[PDB]
């Protein structure tokens, strides 16, 4: 992850079904927020093949450094709208 | 491992990239300003099941408008399809560069 709030690169993030729009992540430690275009949130859920969950579009914010004492991101069940992203690498 | 392998992965990852190319067109917000305009994206793909989800979009260049549209229409996108047991072509689909244009 490029934590820069400069990025040309957008993180899709998965959460639990009926979660609100997840504002603020901390995610791989680069906080990360929504983001929102003309239509708004860049935000959905479904229900399909892939089962039941929320996504989102997100990019670093500008304050990097911060240590927050938020819950971990609920990626099965309802999220908190600020989260701890439970992250780990392909094939680790 | 050898050359025909490497026909193979080539002409898979055009095949993808085309079936990839057309996901994001469909859902594609037409707009009179974006004809004979382009947007260039980098696709991580990270796989999900049978198919693949995404992981991030990189922006590399062209109009700032459709660039914009193509953003929202990648994270519109259901699935990206994987083929079945072919792990070296999967490792290329992971990590695509795509043109989109409408």
């Amino acid at each position: 992850i490029n934590c820069d709030p400069n990025t040309t690169t957008s993180h899709q993030l998965l959460f639990g079904f009926g979660s609100p729009i997840v504002q603020s992540v901390l995610f791989d430690g680069c906080m990360l927020d929504i983001e929102k275009d003309d239509y708004g949130f860049v935000w959905s859920c479904l229900s399909n093949e892939n089962g039941d969950y929320c996504k989102g579009l997100y990019k670093p914010r500008f304050t990097q450094g911060v240590s927050p004492n938020w819950p971990m991101c609920d990626l099965s069940g309802a999220s908190a709208e600020r989260c701890i992203y439970p992250y780990c690498p392909e094939g680790e | 491992n050898n050359a025909a392998r490497q026909q193979f992965v080539t002409s898979e990852v055009g095949r993808y990239g085309a079936i990839y190319t057309q996901l994001i067109r469909q859902n594609l917000l037409v707009e009179d300003s974006f004809r004979g305009k382009q947007c260039r994206v980098n696709l991580k793909l990270i796989p999900t099941g049978t198919g693949a989800l995404l992981g991030s979009l990189t922006v590399l260049d062209g109009d700032s408008r459709l660039c914009a549209a193509t953003k929202r229409a990648v994270a519109q996108v259901n699935s990206f399809p994987l083929p079945k047991d072919q792990p070296d072509v999967v490792e290329k689909l992971k990590n695509i560069n795509l043109t989109v244009a409408p």
